[PDB]
């Protein structure tokens, strides 16, 4: 039989000594590497109690099938506790992301429907493309005011703004405007405090709520103040979509986006819908950003796989005849590059399941209701999982050798509690890339190794200053 | 039929990556 919990590896069972090593050798920001470092020291499983949580961490992708494969129809990950405490205190109305069971598939459900669907989502097209056609005006723009015949720049500012016209634009139906010369300054507020919640979470992450207060009372209050924008935003967008919505009729044969569809027919209640919309708009300004740019980093770091994957681009344009539906199903390398993107650079840096029922993972016995998580970022580094990882290679995605991708796509999670946004998010970078591609070559001045920061969402850890060749 | 029929999960190009991780509704 299986040897029990207590012998799975662990630097020790106080949570509050653990956390105090953590935070001296490693730091807060740098929790991707805490992982790294250890499955160096006790094998590809280990058990650590920070703070008052316990987790098992597991890195193998045939230990992440048996977690996902014994997942019951109802799952929870780890959430943050800054944010519940946020909602419970200011009695805010909460959506999928902080919802369980029963209360949970039925949202999900719901939205599934609206945002995962492909009867659904091939409606997002035009509303993605539309915005990415902007995006490289803007940068056109920017090269004939240089002079210079190419454009220098951090561009992670522009590609935030960027992810929010393409959410909203699918959510609403309606342009913001936010790729405009002259731009909507309470909207860039929006995108500001959704990039400062994630932020402030940082500080109160391992600990209980009674200690946030208490140790963290600063970050705690810039922390509430960077949600009540979200809420207050988020609140007047469907409230005046709502208004207007009666002011003009429900009378259209057009797709007029997610929100008409929600409020004009489905089993979700206006205050469920209201809530979700919130978190769908956060949730989709600072994930596809930051991974475009990363995307566009890697294409700097290796000309040879940009070259591919333009060529790919073109040749997907013109067989596609220019259609944008047909194209994307020609673009097979460019899809497996942004799979490569995430395996390097995911947002999370861990996906967490509960167990349901007591598993049994590496002959050692994990009892039901245990939090598993999955070191995503360090499975992504990992040589024993895959070959030359530090190198960007597509092409390893389109492997026969199906042994080669086993439970290795997990950037977006897994199963039922999967992305939400996830074929929004597809399609977004996509369409993204294409545009690009056919439009600019992208180089790093002075290239260096970027690191990556842990900011609740994993980042780059410095600006990443581009320079665009309008592409002939 | 876990997410009911919308390719959001695998109890039944994108549902390639569904099939890796192992249809029915489509
Ligand atoms: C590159 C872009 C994105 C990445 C890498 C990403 C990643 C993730 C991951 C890893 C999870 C957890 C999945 C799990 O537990 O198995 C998640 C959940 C979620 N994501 Fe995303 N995401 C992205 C874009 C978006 C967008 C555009 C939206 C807006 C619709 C969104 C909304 C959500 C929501 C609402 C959840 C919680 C879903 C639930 O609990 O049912 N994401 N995302
Ligand atoms: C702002 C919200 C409405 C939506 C946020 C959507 C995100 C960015 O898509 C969230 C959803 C679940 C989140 C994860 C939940 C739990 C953890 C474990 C924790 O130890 C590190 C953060 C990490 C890995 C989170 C990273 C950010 C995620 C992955
Ligand atoms: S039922 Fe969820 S994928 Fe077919």
């Amino acid at each position: 039989s299986p040897r029990p919990f207590n012998e799975i590896p662990s630097p020790g069972d106080n949570g509050w000594l653990n956390l105090y090593h953590f935070w001296r050798e490693t730091g807060t920001h740098k929790v991707h590497l805490h992982h790294v470092q250890n499955f160096q020291k006790y094998g590809p499983i280990y058990r650590e109690k920070l703070g008052n949580v316990e987790s098992v961490y597991v890195i193998d992708p045939e230990d992440v099938a048996l977690l996902f494969k014994s997942e019951g129809p109802n799952p929870e990950r780890f959430l943050i506790p800054p944010w519940v405490a946020y909602h419970q205190y200011y009695q805010r109305p909460i959506g999928v992301l902080l919802k369980k069971s029963a209360a949970w598939k039925k949202d999900r459900v719901a939205l599934n429907q609206e945002v995962m669907a492909p009867e659904a989502t091939k409606n997002f097209l035009p509303l993605l493309d539309a915005v990415s056609r902007d995006f490289v005006s803007v940068l056109h723009r920017r090269i004939k005011k240089a002079g210079s015949g190419n454009y220098s720049g951090d561009i992670s500012d522009d590609l935030f703004r960027f992810a929010f016209e393409s959410i909203t634009n699918v959510i609403f139906g309606e342009r913001q405007g936010m790729l405009e010369e002259v731009v909507n300054p309470e909207a860039q507020r929006f995108i500001d405090a959704i990039y400062q919640m994630f932020h402030t979470s940082v500080p109160m992450l391992n600990l209980p709520p009674d200690l946030f207060r208490l140790f963290r009372t600063k970050t705690w209050k810039d922390h509430v103040a960077a949600w009540d924008v979200i809420f207050s935003k988020a609140d007047i967008y469907t409230q005046n979509f709502y208004w207007e919505l009666r002011q003009k009729g429900s009378v259209h044969h057009d797709y007029r986006g997610i929100l008409y569809r929600l409020l004009g027919d489905s089993k979700m209640s206006f205050e469920d819908i209201k809530a979700n919309v919130t978190e769908m708009l956060a949730g989709g300004v600072d994930t596809t950003s930051m991974t475009l740019q990363w995307h566009l980093y890697e294409m700097a770091r290796n000309l040879k796989v940009q070259d591919m994957l333009r060529a790919e681009v073109l040749a997907a344009r013109h067989q596609a005849q220019g259609d944008m539906a047909t194209m994307l199903q020609l673009v097979p390398l460019l899809k497996a590059s942004i799979k490569e993107t995430l395996r390097l650079h995911p947002i999370s840096v861990t996906l967490q399941r509960y167990l349901v029922n007591d598993l049994v993972l590496r002959d050692y016995m994990i009892p039901a209701k245990t939090l598993v998580q999955v070191a995503i970022y360090a499975l992504g580094r990992e040589p024993t999982f895959f070959f030359d990882p530090e190198n960007f290679d597509p092409t390893r995605w389109l492997s026969k050798d199906k042994n080669i991708t086993y439970f290795r796509n997990l950037g977006f999670g897994w199963g039922v509690r999967q992305c939400l946004g996830r074929r929004i998010a597809e399609l977004e970078m996509t369409i993204f890339l294409i545009n690009m591609l056919e439009n600019f070559r992208v180089e790093i001045q002075h290239l260096s190794d970027v690191g990556t920061t842990f900011n609740l969402i994993l980042m780059p850890e410095k600006p990443i200053s581009f320079t665009f060749w309008p592409f002939n | 039929g876990a997410c009911e029929g919308t390719l959001a999960c695998s109890t039944c190009d994108e549902e390639n990556d569904m099939l890796d991780l192992a249809l029915g509704c489509q």
